[PDB]
């Protein structure tokens, strides 16, 4: 129980961070990425002069106050700010003291060898935890879905990655990172909606067109004879209703906006999309290994749930594979949660607690350790 | 002996090739200042040739 | 061998200064053209705003 | 209609409509884009012969020394409005970042300016220092602003349409009649 | 004068065309070897519309235009592309009317039979030349460099080949063909650049990465005390000036790049490096000529540029040769143009005259006749 109870899972992301408990089913806790600064000096009625903002108070307050995002495409870019996310983590959300828990963090794809000794540099001399574990944000995708070969499709709020992982290790070379994702398409949809003759003009219309993305958006599986049928004007439509009265119809550019992943010339993007990348990751990969990628392409993140993403895939993938194989693109439905799930389970897990690098490794052998 | 003939020489053309380089880029820079330094009187001239033919 | 590779870089530096002076030349020249083509446009501008503060 | 404000705000009334249209001419004649905008208020202080007197449709001498230039500081600074946008030169500059890489050497050394608000004199060396402090060193920046700017975009379709070459691009009833309106749609 | 003014070469690269008057000290023409297909429909003002776009125009206006590369590795791989290129050679480029001149051509190694008889088909049948020939690129090199016997490391953009040659035949079974090249050295440069924290981001960001490997770019001999080098930090880093003032810095791996020749795992390589293909080249041949071989390593290619390079691979084969041994590299400093200097100076010759192809021999003997 010492630390049965007692790990946590922080899962840092560009947009979100996710926080909790190991054994939890959930984040216990999900927040925003920001780090408010106050532009004026001034107060709140009944507190004090605040330094810094951060999370859901720095969003709330957002007029007053010069917002950063610590994580740029996934990588650490401010440590000032990030040691005030994590701080926020421990004391506030999750109320409980760092120096008596276990804490497994997640790092990116090809994060760099610095970075992960940086943040353990900071978490056992600045937040002074027991024990503690970086995991790669696609490998524990993987696992929660059971398996430890596949490849994962993970897209969040500024990345897209192909992260090829075989029996555990995730393979360097063959990792494809795609920097279009929840955030950009959030712009996207903006537009295409003002271009059907509309207005997000005071940031209470700005901040629910991500809630209408989210709600009412689409993948549609030929998007093609879609475009098609939006013009036979079908009962294809779907009206929101904004925070008044207001009731704006989107009916054909639900799907114009995942359409996006697929074709990033729908954004002045050159690089290829979503179904090519995860092709290419695999034509980049051992040829024995080739039919075990394919029959798992396990797909996680927030921008992965809009409905019939895997259908597309699906097809996408199949009519560029060799007939010879089998095609399987499993997507779970707690998927927005894959990476922190993962981390649950692997942290609350038995055998887990041989790789926990402790304030003994560290004190004894420098960041070196933990960087593997 | 080819050799410190060779060498030699080489170090020379690549003193030389430095200096003229240096001598570029300072002609280059005192240029697209004076190439500049037009624009605005040019351009402060179609204007100073407008309001007269005006007024 | 420490001499194919002296030599074939003295050649190369060569290559270089003759190519840099060359473009130094040229941008010198493109100049006097440059600050010269000015000292026309300027004067025709002293005249030019005098005579319309004079209207 | 900042100006509008800020000459009221200087204790005054725009009252009856032959006084608001003409504060319209005042920022047309007495305003200005000062380059160091910063000691430039500073200089205001010191009061200096920078103030800026215009008669009114009646005798009503009004002045004007400082706010003269409060005004154009409004399309660098939108936060002298309310406005959180950003400003006209970092804007220049975030397009130019969203561009194709091998294109933003072109971009930088030809930035055209165009259109009525873009005439407020200094605007040109205000965003060629503006624009230089906010691009790479190794760049050419380059603010074409010519004088007859106020009719760029009319001048430009003069010659264009009047031009030996464009006949072949003018859609003619003959298109549109067996098209429909798509043809000149592009 | 006939055809000694007249004779023509062009070496076909999988990155560049090589091309000019037999005579000549180097070549006339150099320039890639795209062809350019629009994307869009629309005109540069002055001109009309253009099917087609190759060599430097490709690649200057490449937004607009679907790129294409005809030989894939050295090999033709579309003709259709292909005799456009040519096309460019003589008409813009050379601007001489082909069927007046005798054309050297190049080939590959172990270039398909098929292939020597399809572009013969082409230069006589579509081109009509006078008369062709179509030389082996690792045996215009060796000539060029004086001799006929020696073992040539071949290596350009897109492949790299080691061709034993003796008495001039090129020896087929001891011929090594190593798909890792400058194109592939270019990418992992950009990576390791990226990784020293930085950003390449529009397309004149790209491809300067590319002069920065051909200027900056070393071979270390012992590449171990030379990362040791880089830490206790000496006046070893080399700072670059971008397109704009942005300076570059780049120390250490400036040679971690050309180290990927020798170790081919730096990118997920699984093949053998460049010094253990010369020399298993090198035992798969007859025991007596191998003395012949090992004195007698004959460099050419742009990849091979980087300095340092024979050094390098000259105490690399010393210690996998047996003592009683005489290693000797040779690499000249117009190497990059080694294949075609050495055809030159065969097309030029005397004596060459007689194994030119006429269109009497072919229009006698079909496309077999210049097969051999």
């Amino acid at each position: 129980d010492e630390d049965e109870t007692t790990a946590l899972v922080c899962d840092n992301g560009s947009g979100l961070v996710k926080a909790g408990f190991a054994g939890d089913d959930a984040p216990r806790a999900v927040f925003p990425s920001i780090v408010g600064r106050p532009r004026h000096q001034g107060v709140m009625v009944g507190m004090g002069q605040k330094d810094s903002y951060v999370g859901d108070e720095a969003q709330s307050k957002r007029g007053i106050l010069t917002l950063k995002y610590p994580i740029e495409h996934g990588i650490i870019t401010n440590w000032d700010d990030m040691e005030k996310i994590w701080h926020h983590t421990f004391y506030n959300e999750l109320r409980v003291a760092p120096e008596e828990h276990p804490t497994l963090l997640t790092e990116a794809p090809l994060n760099p060898k610095a970075n992960r000794e940086k943040m353990t540099q900071i978490m056992f001399e600045t937040f002074n935890v027991p024990a503690m574990y970086v995991a790669i944000q696609a490998v524990l995708s993987l696992y929660a879905s059971g398996r430890t070969t596949g490849i994962v499709l993970d897209s969040g709020d500024g990345v897209t990655h192909n992260v090829p992982i075989y029996e555990g290790y995730a393979l360097p070379h063959a990792i494809m990172r795609l920097d279009l994702a929840g955030r950009d398409l959030t712009d996207y949809l903006m537009k295409i909606l003002t271009e059907r003759g509309y207005s997000f003009v005071t940031t209470a219309e700005r901040e629910i067109v991500r809630d209408i993305k989210e709600k009412l958006c689409y993948v549609a599986l030929d998007f093609e004879n879609e475009m098609a049928t939006a013009a036979s004007s079908s009962s294809l439509e779907k009206s929101y209703e904004l925070p008044d009265g207001q009731v704006i119809t989107i009916g054909n550019e639900r799907f114009r906006c995942p359409e996006t992943l697929f074709q990033p010339s729908f954004i002045g993007m050159e690089s290829a999309g979503i179904h090519e990348t995860t092709y290419n990751s695999i034509m980049k990969c051992d040829i024995d290994i080739r039919k075990d990628l394919y029959a798992n392409n396990v797909m996680s993140g927030g921008t992965t749930m809009y409905p019939g993403i895997a259908d597309r895939m699906q097809k996408e993938i199949t009519a560029l594979a060799p007939s010879t194989m089998k095609i399987k693109i499993i997507a779970p439905p707690e998927r927005k949660y894959s990476v922190w799930i993962g981390g649950s389970i692997l942290a609350s897990l038995s055998t887990f607690q041989q790789m926990w690098i402790t304030k003994q490794e560290y004190d004894e052998a420098g960041p070196s350790i933990v960087h593997r | 002996d080819k050799l410190k003939e060779a060498e030699t020489r080489a170090e020379f053309a690549e003193r030389s090739v430095t200096k003229l380089e240096k001598s570029i880029d300072d002609l280059e820079d005192e240029l697209y200042a004076q190439k500049l330094k037009y624009k605005a009187i040019s351009e402060e001239l179609d204007h100073a040739l407008n309001d007269m033919t005006s007024i």
